[PDB]
RNA sequence: AUAGGUUUGGUCCUAGCCUUUCUAUUAGCUCUUAGUAAGAUUACACAUGCAAGCAUCCCCGUUCCAGUGAGUUCACCCUCUAAAUC
């Protein structure tokens, strides 16, 4: 299928200033084998992304595509799993800013 | 420990290897080990030996002088314990040393 | 006829996996064409040096 | 000469007592951490070396696999391993033949050590395979024709054999002629 | 490497001493040194006769099957392995020796013949 | 990577000019029928071609 | 002595100790914890321990922690195929996270022996070559065969001396 | 071993390259063996190939490959 | 149908003659050690400790299955007659694969008389340890299975170290293998040390062998002797059963005898040291009456 | 590291350097046999001898082996897919 090696990534946006683009964060977890603990290691990934829908900060996931478009770009979007702010929880599928539900889930 | 009676045991200084420090310390401690029986009237339970040499064959060492206590021993999930670099080091195999299990004469 | 080792596998696992059947083993040899040390090949397959 | 005397003897409690033989020896060497080899040979030509092994120092004690006492003393009594020699004091010819008086008595039963229960080498235990069990023989094998008979040799005709002769003429060898069967 | 041309070939590696030949059936490229890179090594062939006197061979037969089907291109050595073992018809040459063999020795015999 | 333009230049062109000037039959199968040598090759014929 | 609170977490054994491993569909595992709350107790505990375990078992499996953005603490699983799966975990305990995980997407004792027998497949023992790979080196080991001209002198059958 | 740009030595810029020289019927037996060997060893080959070529297409596409993908996509659901 | 060694009855019989002695199955033996572990615990952990120890003695002391000897295997595939004469030693081969069982392997040998012959099975077990090598067997046989060795190591009382090594060397159908264990069962016949062989998953090996080819009567003296009555019926049992056609059958369920009595039906019937077996039956009557009347 | 020597008029602590262990190269002195492993310091210059032929002409091979450590993240995995063997 696809030639493109990172298949799913969840990552953080940083900048929209490339048009129909987005320059995103991935961090994984990567063992310092002397100390034998995890630490974040972050690569930056580009995204193609048709409808402008994604402002920075956003928590979003990309999926790859079959061939890359750009010398950089090889991802798109696929959802925005968390928009600043407006953070809709899954679990209780309701608007909520942080800890505390803007509207009541007893609605 | 010849004088003492002792036979088979391991023992690394550090720090100051002072002799007038080091036979005062090691008296310390061998005037200060806690028995099997002392643990076993401590606790309230049996002390059980399991050795691999036999195998799955438990071997009563200490049994309590008084009552028994029925609630078993509470089993303390991830323990919290102070462990040794040296000794995680040896287990895992990075002690990369020339001179650590030398062939020496009798004791 | 397949060679004696090769016969000697295929018929205990016949017998393994089931039915006797004593026939004598035997494969297709007239698949097989019969070209001598006389017929030419392609030029193009070929070429001039 | 023939051992199995002298450790039950009066001089072996005498000189030794229920103390190993190798309970006295003290190499000599640059201090600290002894060199990891002891010497290969105490004597050499016949001389002997000023300090000599446990062994070499003592005429008396043979080593072979009937000296069971000597033996179980060179060998560890709580793990079934064999002293080195830099443990014990004994050269390097002495522990070799030391080696091969414990594997000796070991394998003519004059030595106790342990040896684990095993498991069976396999899970079936059937004889009816074909590579254990009768085959059903070959036609040829019931007859007496050998095996793939393009094997014998049979004479071609002779309008092929003057072609092959036009073919290879003057640079050509000598005739043909049949197999032999039986050798000598 | 690349190795621009060439086949698999199921060969005879040798992995012995001086004055004592040891032989490996490998798997190798045809175009890679003789104790090289093996894709897989499918077995031993020890030509010394034993204390009893045996010339061991060792085949993984099924990978033999396997690599074959693959495409190797057996050596001469292996076919007359092969063909000694019986997996593989007895060898055109080797049958041919044999013959020649017997016909030095029906030479030999009549000129013994002749001197007694 | 640093391109091998040199190197593009010299395979181009050796191409080229072995595909304008190839040697042709005539002055490549000739004989010398007295020696078996051809010429531009320098090698004779096998002897069961004399 | 190694530094902090619990050492035991970086010792090598605790971390292939871990249990669970991944099937070859996830790809993302996503943890929001929340920080505070008597709730959270259980995410924050499986976090503290057993991401560890999860991330030395699946090295391939990207693992991302988010804190307090959620009133409710939950897990979540993207899969190649596309999927979105959802945990909570409010209520629960570390090891009730861990059975959970394990049962629902973690491989099975089936998956994981048949894999290691396909590694002994892979590993054979009628193979002489370095003791890298293989268990012997040569035939001039086995008892019975003709030994190694270097340890035993070969008789003058040898070559040169003919 | 020598490459394309070597110059040849001399005694192999004359060197006759001499014929084995040849028997009829040990020739003869010697091309029906070859051209008997060489066809059994190519159905032998065959039979090898078609072999591999089964044990993929089964791996790939079998029916107990069918039935171990079914029951996996049935215990995810 | 005769119940073979393989049967449920049996078995549970021959478990129950063999015992469970845990700190004989699990003793400390002479190897490389380690520092113990501790464990601190109740009695009802102590107790499911103990549970877990009888199962992994139960697990140790799974019997070896008796088998009976095998054919020596002499089978032609093919004859090369022009092959003949041209190598001088033979040739060994051997499907070594990886995933088809040992007693389904091929092996052959090819002789200079041009024979195709299948391997013997001495030479199949030599082949098979050579190239898939099993800890303990060595294809040289050992030394120590010899007249004077086997006699100096059971005059040194290593039975079950005997059967150890033969296990270990031969395979449980091989001609070497019955040798040696019905060897060893011979010598512990003539001298008598089933204490030694008890607790050992041998045992019931030697009591089919012994039950197979009558020689119970030590067995049911050393029974009688260390109290072991419900072993000895039990023993009583299996001589009948195994030999249903035997006189003291017949006077058995003639008789309806269930056990003490069992025991005396055998002892005047086939016991070649009745008089002996019933005076030491009559002893253990009277330690019955003294310890009775001590009740 | 089972460690030891050394700061001082002396003691304690911290510390460096060194010793004891094993291997490789070279130099000195001195050397009996047998077997086997390994064997330019230099990407400096090379006399000379050989190292690629085969083969009914065509082709094929000389683009492989063998050598060196100059340069140096062109070595591993996945996708795609051209020689090549079936
Ligand atoms: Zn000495
Ligand atoms: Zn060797």
């Amino acid at each position: 299928r696809s030639s493109v090696h990172a298949r799913w990534i969840v990552g953080k946006v940083i900048g929209t200033k490339m048009q129909k683009t987005a320059k995103v964060r991935v961090t994984r977890l990567v063992l310092d084998p002397y100390l034998l603990k995890y630490f974040n290691k972050r690569k930056t990934y580009f995204a193609h992304d048709a409808l402008q829908q994604c402002t920075v900060g956003d928590i979003v996931l990309l999926r790859a595509l079959p061939v890359p478009r750009a010398k950089h770009v090889k991802h798109e979007l696929a959802e925005i799993v968390f928009k600043v702010g407006k953070v809709i929880d899954p679990v209780t599928g309701k608007p909520c800013a942080g800890t505390t539900y803007l509207e009541s889930p007893l609605s | 420990c010849r004088l003492i009676g002792i036979k088979d045991m391991y023992a690394k200084v550090s720090g100051s290897i002072n002799m007038l420090s080091l036979t005062q310390g090691l008296f310390r401690g061998l005037s200060r080990q806690e028995t099997h029986q002392q643990l076993a009237d401590k606790k309230g339970l049996h002390v059980v030996e399991i050795r691999e040499e036999c195998g799955p064959l438990p071997i009563v060492v200490a049994s309590p002088r008084g009552p028994l206590r029925k609630d078993p021993e509470p089993e303390d999930e991830v323990p919290d314990v102070k462990l040794d670099w040296e000794d995680v080091k040896t287990a895992q195999g990075m002690k990369r040393s020339v001179w650590s299990n030398l062939k020496r004469a009798a004791t | 006829p397949y060679p004696p080792l090769l016969r000697a596998m295929i018929i205990a696992e016949r017998q393994k996996n089931g039915d006797t059947s004593t026939e004598e083993p035997m494969l297709n040899v007239q698949r097989i064409r019969m070209e001598p040390w006389d017929y030419p090949a392609k030029q193009e397959d070929k070429g001039r040096a | 000469d023939e051992p199995w005397k002298y450790l039950e003897s009066e001089e072996y409690q005498e000189r030794y007592g229920s103390r190993p033989v190798w309970a006295d020896y003290r190499r000599n060497h640059k201090g600290g951490v002894p060199p990891q080899r002891t010497r290969k040979t105490c004597i050499r030509r016949n001389k002997v070396v000023g300090n000599p092994c446990p062994i070499c120092r003592d005429h008396k004690l043979h080593v072979d696999f009937r000296n069971v006492k000597l033996l179980e003393q060179f060998v560890c009594a709580h793990t079934g391993i064999i002293f080195y020699a830099p443990y014990t004091g004994v050269c390097v010819k002495q522990h070799k033949r030391l080696t091969q008086a414990i594997q000796k008595a070991r394998d003519h039963g004059l030595l106790i050590y342990h040896i684990p229960q095993v498991e069976p080498r396999d899970l079936d235990f059937s004889t009816s395979h074909g590579a254990v069990s009768a085959t059903p023989p070959a036609p040829t094998l019931v007859s007496g024709d050998p095996w793939y008979p393009w094997y014998n040799w049979k004479q071609p005709p002779e309008r092929e054999l003057s072609r092959l002769r036009r073919l290879y003429q003057g640079h050509l060898q000598e005739e043909s002629g049949p197999p032999p069967e039986s050798m000598p | 490497k690349a190795y621009r041309g060439g086949h698999l070939t199921i060969r005879l590696a040798l992995g012995g001493c001086t004055n004592r030949p040891f032989y490996r059936i490998v798997a190798a490229h045809n175009k890679c040194p003789r104790d090289g890179r093996f894709v897989e090594q499918l077995g031993s062939y020890d030509p010394l006769p034993n204390s009893h006197g045996e010339k061991l061979v060792a085949l993984n037969l099924d990978r033999i099957r396997h690599w074959i089907g693959c495409g190797a291109h057996l050596s001469k050595p292996m076919e007359k392995l092969l063909g000694l073992a019986g997996f593989f018809p007895l060898h055109p040459m080797m049958i041919t020796n044999a013959e020649r063999l017997r016909r030095k020795r029906a030479r030999e015999v009549l000129l013994a013949s002749q001197k007694t | 990577v640093r391109p091998r333009l040199i190197a593009e230049l010299a395979r181009r062109v050796r191409a080229l000019r072995e595909q304008l000037n190839r040697p042709r039959d005539s002055q490549l199968y000739a004989v010398d029928y007295e020696t078996l040598t051809r010429p531009f090759s320098g090698r004779r014929l096998p002897v069961r071609a004399w | 002595p190694m530094k902090g609170r619990f050492p035991i977490r970086r010792t090598l054994q605790y971390l292939s100790q871990g249990n669970v491993v991944f099937k070859d569909s996830v790809k993302v595992m996503t943890v929001n914890y929340n920080t505070h709350g008597e709730l959270g107790e259980g995410a924050r505990k499986f976090v503290f321990f057993n991401i560890p375990q999860i991330q030395y078992k699946n090295p391939w499996v990207q693992i991302m922690m988010f804190k307090n953005m959620t009133p409710s603490p939950f897990l979540r699983f993207y899969l190649d195929s596309g999927e979105q799966v959802l945990v909570d975990v409010e209520t629960k305990s570390n090891k009730e996270i861990m059975e959970h995980i394990r049962k629902i997407l973690g491989k099975n004792e089936e998956t994981l022996r048949e894999e290691e027998e396909e590694k002994k497949q892979l590993s054979h023992p009628a193979n002489f070559g370095p003791r890298k790979y293989c268990l012997r080196e040569c035939i001039c080991e086995v008892e019975g065969q003709v030994p190694c001209p270097s340890l035993v002198p070969l008789p003058k059958e040898m070559r040169g001396k003919y | 071993r020598k490459t394309r740009h070597d110059p040849l030595a001399k005694s192999k810029i004359e060197r006759v390259n001499m014929p084995p020289a040849v028997d009829p019927a040990e020739f003869f037996v010697l091309m029906e063996r070859y051209q008997h060997y060489r066809q059994t060893v190519r159905a032998l080959r065959m039979e090898f190939v078609s072999e591999v070529q089964r044990k993929v297409h089964e791996a790939r596409a079998g029916v107990l490959a069918e039935r171990k993908a079914l029951k996996d996509a049935a215990e995810h659901r | 149908k005769k119940p073979t060694f393989m049967d449920e009855e049996v078995q549970s019989i021959l478990t129950k003659m063999t015992g469970l002695n845990l700190q004989k199955t699990f003793k400390p033996a002479i190897q490389e050690l380690k520092p113990p572990t501790y464990k601190l615990m109740t009695q009802a952990q102590l107790e499911e400790a103990t549970r877990q120890a009888v199962e992994a003695a139960k697990v140790r002391l799974k019997m070896p299955p008796v088998l009976e000897e095998r054919v020596p295997i002499n089978d032609v595939l093919a004859e090369d007659k022009i092959l003949e004469g041209t190598e001088t030693t033979k040739y060994v081969f051997t499907d070594i694969s990886y995933s088809i069982p040992h007693r389904e392997r091929f092996i052959v040998v090819r002789e200079p008389s041009g024979t195709l012959r299948k391997a013997s099975w001495e030479e199949r077990d030599r082949m098979i340890q050579v190239y898939f090598p099993k800890e303990g067997r060595k294809i040289l046989t050992p030394i120590i299975f010899k007249e004077e060795n086997l006699r100096t190591m059971y005059s040194q009382d290593r039975h079950v170290d005997v059967l150890n090594l033969c296990f270990a060397q031969f395979e449980p159908d091989s001609t070497e293998y019955i040798k040696v264990h019905h060897k060893t069962y011979e010598d512990i016949d003539k001298r008598g040390k089933y204490d030694l062989l008890r607790s050992t998953r041998y045992f019931g090996g030697m009591v089919w062998y012994f039950v197979n080819n009558k020689k119970i009567d030590g067995l049911l003296i050393d029974q009688i002797q260390r109290d072991l009555i419900d072993d000895a019926t039990n023993l009583v049992q299996l001589y009948h059963v195994l030999h249903p056609d035997g006189q003291s059958a017949q006077g058995a369920k003639d008789q309806a005898a269930e056990g003490i009595n069992l025991i005396k039906v055998f002892a005047k019937t086939e016991a070649q040291k009745g008089a002996y077996i019933e005076l030491t039956l009559q002893t253990y009557q009277e330690a019955l009456s003294r310890h009775s009347a001590a009740s």
